DNA sequence: ATCAATATCCACCTGCAGATACTACCAAAAGTGTATTTGGAAACTGCTCCATCAAAAGGCATGTTCAGCTGATTCAGCTGAACATGCCTTTTGATGGAGCAGTTTCCAAATACACTTTTGGTAGTATCTGCAGGTGGATATTGAT
DNA sequence: ATCAATATCCACCTGCAGATACTACCAAAAGTGTATTTGGAAACTGCTCCATCAAAAGGCATGTTCAGCTGAATCAGCTGAACATGCCTTTTGATGGAGCAGTTTCCAAATACACTTTTGGTAGTATCTGCAGGTGGATATTGAT
């Protein structure tokens, strides 16, 4: 293999309007300017935190592949179980 | 090409009971597999817990309704246990 | 020979949740019994939710059940909504509802 | 030129979001953060591409979720905007923090 | 003749019992209510004193639990004084509304 | 002079509760929110605890009952027993 | 004959522990290792609490350990407070905790 | 009569290597059984389903690690996990 | 400010409820040694579906304008906090007896085990149908006036 | 209240993806039928420990008064919604290949007894001590002037 790009603040790619819609469907009318930064970090924890699990049964399978069902998994173990699927 | 069962020609017949001129999409049907997993899942582990605390190495319909009384609502309680019972009595007599 | 699940008259397959009892390592013996009435109440439950969710789908003028009829049948029925009450279903969006006081006028 | 007054769109927009069922976030982005941040707990990783549905789809839930709760707080302080010190007090009382 | 202002012997008694770890309902008017409570789910039934006990710490643990967060919603109102709206807000959060 | 149970849960009562929750002024109607929430409360552990004791063939509901309801409602007690 | 606790170096009883995992239906079968693992992780735990709990207890100027003091040591960890989220320790009150808006205007 | 089983005197050890001067009362020790009967639950709870979705009949010491891993804080997960490495190596290299 | 009321801190004292030390005991672990079975790593490899790229298709980023929301300010009136104490509920401790828990017994239903029949899953392949997304065009809705 | 812009509604209309339709095969279910073991229900009862209650105890119900908190009202300032505008980044459909996962082979590891030693739990009896309350007096905090 020979070169892979360097991964680094998509954090931003989850846009103002994408937050603001989110908002919307969440029943918000209106939205303090600051709001964006701090859902971007409260998204990242929680991705964080699955992605750690998911990653963590992945390891243990001794895959490469991170499959829906280590998701779903690391879902149903905080809390958050998930249907449609596999799981 | 190893054998993934899932519950959808249940789900399917069911379904065509309830509403016999209603189709379901695979998604749909892919959330209702998930939801008799669950279930299923939810039901089992109140069970092994219930005959653990009581030193029974036996899982019976008996222990099944209690699980279902401890898992589930009110009024889907109540109904969950007579079809429970319905089911296990003709069984019983089916033999 | 009749199936287990005819024996009590039923869709759901006992043979197969008899086994999953087995195979799910939840307790040394499983009963006879206990996959007839598991099997039952798996059954009056999908029956619960599917006869909701037809509803809804009719509500739409839709002949299919989609993931968001699930969830309208769920959220929409006070105790589906407890027994799921921390489950999300993919692809089954919210229930409208806006607060009163982000109503115009008066 | 024709003008509608702020608020009304907004409504618009609840009731259209709150309507629908599709992801409310783009797709690639979406990707390219989680490869990020599972890359940063162990190189050398691949996704099933439901595996990253399944973390769009539980991510959307638990947001606009939490953007309700958030809803209700700041209403609760009188006001109609959401605030940061909304989403945390809402964190707070959930037991996430 | 003398008299300590409003919120003084509050504070000093805040400070007193998150000292202390004494159970702060009277264990008779309690146990009664439990057995109330219980008489519509069964008859006839009597009651392990450690049952009781353990009811008790719970739903002491519970309440005051609960008094914390009710407390943050009546400060996110900018107000010191908790009132109904704050506990329905706490637990509508909570997921027990 | 007769009394109602729940009303056994007196104000003085909650409002040490109250107190070591670290709150300072204290509304009027706190008191009836407060025995209602109780009341729903100790409804589901009860129901629960009960459930276990039938299943059990006791007329005794035991501390193991109740800390079992707790560990299913979400609410591990630590202390007594299991 | 030497028991398997002394073998692993440890207090906490392998010998116990392992037949809890079989009679406790975890799997069909347990493995030599994992009764010794899982016997070393709760002795961990079992120190690191103790440990903190008899800070608290010098602290406080006293030589035996009372709930007061587990409650004290756990929730002053940011870690153990974790893992203890959703647990209540029976007589262990409450941190000593006074929002600062409420506090008399000096 | 019938025996009832307790960690007490194992929790009663490791209070002696750690506080040796230190005492701990009834209800305290009450606590800490809860407490490693509750972790016990958890990390074998755990173990069995990483074990049932990979399609294996048996816990191992791999099992119980990534448990660990999964239900341990941070700073709490590495320490533990060291503990527990050094245990078996301990009892592997020991006749 | 100083001053008096009253809470709070600390040092010391001591009875006793609950910790601890010791012996006896046994059933039930726990461990050791011998005979057997199998779960799963490893080693090969079919073959799905992941990463990757090129072109098509549509939402995002940005700046300007100002509507109306938020936060600051003032204030009056309503509400809970503080207040002493003897009535009456709860706490304590003492005593019959209900029922939890210990033991024994015995059989209905459990596991095991061997051949028999049935079936749910998939695989190759084929025709059918519900609705997404397009359209125009008759019915709201909003905001200026 | 009336008018004009622009969103919204809905019922009707072709492409088409995904749904439903068979045909065959089949490996694993699921069943059937003995042979063999046992979990726990049943029934009897010992002895904790629970409900009841008497006398002893100590917290709460009570009505008054007014400090300060809440909620109402006003309002200047500026933040955030709407919208136009210019164009980059995602979506989509097509393709060699990496790693998942399907099949087979075999031994290190686990189960399974059986038989031997031990330990942890209980219980009797005795002994022991850390510290909850108690007292006394100094000092700090709060509130009145
Ligand atoms: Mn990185
Ligand atoms: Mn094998
Ligand atoms: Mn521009
Ligand atoms: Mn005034
Ligand atoms: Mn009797
Ligand atoms: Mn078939
Ligand atoms: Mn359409
Ligand atoms: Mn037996
Ligand atoms: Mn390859
Ligand atoms: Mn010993
Ligand atoms: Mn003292």
């Amino acid at each position: 293999k020979r070169h892979r790009k360097v991964l680094r603040d998509n954090i931003q790619g989850i846009t103002k309007p994408a937050i603001r819609r989110l908002a919307r469907r969440g029943g918000v009318k209106r939205i303090s300017g600051l709001i964006y930064e701090e859902t971007r970090g409260v998204l990242k924890v929680f991705l964080e935190n699955v992605i750690r699990d998911a990653v963590t049964y992945t390891e243990h399978a001794k895959r490469k592949t991170v499959t829906a069902m280590d998701v779903v998994y690391a879902l149903k173990r905080q809390g958050r179980t998930l249907y449609g699927f596999g799981g | 090409k190893t054998r993934k069962e899932s519950y959808a020609i249940y789900v399917y017949k069911v379904l065509k009971q309830v509403h016999p001129d209603t189709g379901i999409s695979s998604k749909a049907m892919s959330i209702m597999n998930s939801f008799v997993n669950d279930v299923f899942e939810r039901i089992a582990g109140e069970a092994s817990r219930l005959a653990h605390y009581n030193k029974r190495s036996t899982i019976t319909s008996r222990e099944i309704q209690t699980a279902v009384r401890l898992l589930l609502p009110g009024e889907l309680a109540k109904h969950a246990v007579s079809e429970g019972t319905k089911a296990v009595t003709k069984y019983t007599s089916a033999k | 020979a009749k199936t287990r699940s005819s024996r009590a008259g039923l869709q759901f397959p006992v043979g197969r949740v008899h086994r999953l009892l087995r195979k799910g390592n939840y307790a040394e013996r499983v009963g006879a019994g206990a996959p007839v009435y598991l099997a039952a109440v798996l059954e009056y439950l999908t029956a619960e939710i599917l006869e909701l969710a037809g509803n809804a789908a009719r509500d739409n003028k839709k002949t299919r059940i989609i993931p968001r009829h699930l969830q309208l049948a769920v959220r929409n029925d006070e105790e589906l909504n407890k027994l799921l009450g921390r489950v999300t279903i993919a692809q089954g969006g919210v229930l409208p509802n806006i607060q009163s006081v982000l109503l115009p006028k008066k | 030129p024709h003008r509608y007054r702020p608020g009304t769109v907004a409504l618009r927009e609840i009731r259209r979001y709150q309507k629908s069922t599709e992801l409310l976030i783009r797709k690639l982005p979406f990707q390219r953060l989680v490869r990020e941040i599972a890359q940063d707990f162990k190189t050398d990783l691949r996704f099933q591409s439901s595996a990253v549905m399944a973390l769009q789809e539980a991510s959307e839930a638990y947001l606009v979720a939490l953007f309700e709760d958030t809803n209700l707080c700041a209403i609760h302080a009188k006001r109609v905007t959401i605030m940061p010190k909304d989403i945390q007090l809402a964190r707070r009382i959930r037991g996430e923090r």
